[PDB]
């Protein structure tokens, strides 16, 4: 699993 | 003099404003703000999916969002400090004083962003882009930094806004290896901004126990409308933490290498809807599901998937009680700019996630299982209707992400 | 991100 | 004088009766002898036992006993091991062929992994066997002739046999020959034993292993250690989905194939399209592949009479005490010899470390025919195996694992 995010 | 080996003392936090809260192996105070981080993670979740149509996806990182609201109730003060408090529960942990949270918040990251000789990557970046021509409080600059890692980088907001624009875009894209593009649009920033705060968080892991791409099939998976369509299900069979809990609800957990961070899947029964799951994960139920998990030999039959997702955050933390931080009228942050500007407040926030799921992640692989005779009554998980996902550190009982899987085809 |  | 090295011409066969790109032929043979013998063991056996041997063992022992062969015996043993298909004029000069074959298994300096074989043949000790019968069997097989008293001490001297071949064997074949088989009447037991050790070019670590519950086909379940390792292996998926995996031993010359059907697949089929050419198919078609493996810590052991299948496939005059022809084994004394039965006794075991095998097969000149005496287990999934020297194209040992409980 690839993840990300940005907040 | 480094945060993560230090005591209390040896950081002076030198807040402008302070709140006082009212009312194993791992330290009791990171695992406390744990529990408040989760608390936010669900309650944040039912909002987020209560707004939303049954048929679609989502997907975000709560541990992100807490942590870019944490960065910026360092300079909160009054009501707009209060509601920072409430709304993502740092005030749960009892009696202690809004300025602690911070040095608590630095030793969860601390253990979370380990870097050490593991298997799977967690990496996160937290930076402030403000005006040039503004003069930032030296106390919010320091520990912003000392805290979080952020690094104030000044930028043109008022003549060169597209410019500086691209400028923050291209440093959440570059630390999150191109998953995060174009965070700002190219509407938003233009004088009036005078600060974007931001935090990213990275994630890539290998299983630890393959789906061997040679069992990938198509499959049909019955979306919340009653229709179907053609998924690419992942399969094996082995030994997993699982749990058939609630009303035929199954829980499974999927590790990754190192075992640190896992991928927990909440997959409701056919007859039950997941919206009456989503309505009744509540932080202690979810709590309970994950500490009663037991090793099981099971099939699994598992989606690949790719999700993307974006939204903003003010009105769904609005309802939440998050109400002063935006109101220019109501809003108090007086510990970020120097020297008066009270009037400051948060235009918007926004949220932008991305997630991959498959076999190898990143075709080159097999699985040769010899000799092997497994009970004709095994458990089956067979993940082909909507279903939660999580992908969590363990030992910190942190949810890094969390969302939902309503529709895996492409 | 969020917009100050 | 050295077989190995000596050309065709200088070693004379002076056998009695007669009927470098040979020795491939042969190994040809051999395999075809194989697969072939398998397929009628397995008709005879339930689907979910355990089937272990080799069949180069087998050859062996019966190229030692045509040596003595003659007429239609003669005939059918050239036919049904195949040596008849060797671009050969004689039947004699087949044997020369697998000399060379056996100098080039166990005798290399390399020694990466440890392949022996030792053939001994037991006459009884008050006849007096054919002297250049008993000379070619010591220089082709270095089958020394042992007295031994069948006329008064049949079991002494079968325990005197098994024991003998357990010392070749490292104790694994303790009892090639079943108890009652050899009598008064025996006059000669050909025995011929094969002992093989090798280490993964690749271990397995041990903490990877674990245990793992094994549902017997008919009831339940017992413990079974399964192994596990990541690495980069020849593997090959093919038609149906079967897998093709190569485990190579240190040197590479030597290397166990693995064969498993897909899930809910059964495994008959396979069998009964078993064939030398399929198997170079598979062989042919192995990629490197990152890969992940899991494979019990086990060991099994398979034991049987060898003439029933045998005569199926065409061997019936060596067996007939009316018919048999071997006249060129014994000169003067009790002859018009038959083989009253012949034995095989395998055993593998398989670890971390990597593999041990051992079999022995044994053909009994005039003794009591026993009645074959099976030890039924069923189990269930069941892999195929092979133990091959890939230069030489030989197939030293085969099986089924069905039991992983052991
Ligand atoms: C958090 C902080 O630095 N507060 C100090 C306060 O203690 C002090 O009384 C004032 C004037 O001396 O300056 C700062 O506001
Ligand atoms: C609006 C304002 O500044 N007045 C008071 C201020 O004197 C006091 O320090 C603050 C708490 O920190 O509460 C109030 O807001
Ligand atoms: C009587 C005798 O002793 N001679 C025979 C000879 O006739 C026969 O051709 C040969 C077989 O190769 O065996 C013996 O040498
Ligand atoms: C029935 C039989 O013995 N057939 C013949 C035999 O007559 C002959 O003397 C011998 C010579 O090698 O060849 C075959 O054995
Ligand atoms: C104690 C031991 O193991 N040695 C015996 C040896 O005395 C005997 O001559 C041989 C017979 O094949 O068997 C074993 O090698
Ligand atoms: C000792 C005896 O019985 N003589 C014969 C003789 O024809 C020859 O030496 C041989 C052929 O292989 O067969 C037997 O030995
Ligand atoms: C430049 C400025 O305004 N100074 C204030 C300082 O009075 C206060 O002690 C501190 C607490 O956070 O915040 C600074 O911003
Ligand atoms: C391998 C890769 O593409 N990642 C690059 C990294 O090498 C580089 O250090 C950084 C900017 O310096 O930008 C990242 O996106």
């Amino acid at each position: 699993s690839e993840a990300a995010a940005s907040t | 003099v480094d945060i993560c080996t230090a005591k209390p003392r040896d950081i002076p936090m030198n807040p402008m404003c302070i709140y006082r809260s009212p009312e194993e192996a791992t330290n009791r105070r990171v695992w406390e703000l744990s529990k408040a981080n989760s608390r936010f993670a669900t309650t944040f979740y039912q909002h987020l999916a209560d707004s939303k149509n049954d048929n679609d996806n989502i997907f975000l990182s709560p541990l992100s969002i807490s942590t870019a609201f944490a960065m910026t109730k360092l300079g909160a003060c009054n009501d707009t400090l209060q509601q920072l408090m409430e709304v993502f529960k740092f005030d749960t942990i009892s009696e202690k004083t809004s300025d602690q949270i911070h040095f608590f918040f630095a030793k969860l990251n601390c253990r979370l962003y380990r870097k050490a000789n593991k298997s799977s990557k967690l990496v996160s970046a937290n930076r402030l882009f403000g005006d040039k021509s503004l003069t930032f409080n030296e106390t919010y600059q320091d520990i912003s930094e000392l805290v979080y890692g952020a690094k104030l980088q000044p930028l043109d907001f008022k003549e060169n806004a597209e410019q500086s624009r691209a400028a923050i875009n291209k440093w959440v894209s570059n630390k999150t290896e191109g998953r995060i593009t174009d965070v700002i649009p190219s509407e938003a920033i233009n004088e009036l901004t005078v600060l974007v705060l931001v935090n990213t968080i990275y994630f890539k892991g290998l299983w630890k126990s393959k789906f061997s791409p040679e069992n990938t099939r198509k499959e049909l998976f019955y979306k919340a409308d009653g229709e179907s369509c053609s998924a690419s299900m992942m399969y094996q069979e082995g030994k997993f933490r699982y749990r058939r809990v609630a009303e035929g609800t199954q829980v499974l957990e999927l590790p990754f290498k190192g075992d640190d961070i896992t991928m927990v899947l909440i997959l409701p029964k056919p007859e039950k809807s997941l919206a009456k799951v989503e309505k009744e994960l509540t932080p202690e139920v979810l709590q309970e599901w994950l500490d009663e998990l037991e090793e099981m030999m099971l099939v699994v039959h598992m989606p690949r998937f790719r999700i993307e997702d974006g939204f903003s955050l003010k009105e769904q933390l609005q309802d939440m009680g998050l109400v002063d931080l935006f109101s220019p009228e109501k809003s108090k942050l007086p510990g970020i700019v120097a020297e008066g500007r009270d009037d400051l407040y948060v235009s918007d926030a926004f949220h932008k996630a991305f997630l991959e799921v498959n076999e190898e992640g990143s075709a080159s692989t097999a699985v040769v299982i010899a000799g092997r005779s497994l009970n004709p009554n095994r458990v089956t998980f067979k993940a082909n209707r909507p279903f939660l996902v999580f992908i969590r550190e363990v030992p910190l009982n942190t949810i890094i992400f969390m969302g939902r899987v309503a529709n895996p085809c492409v | 991100w969020m917009d100050f």
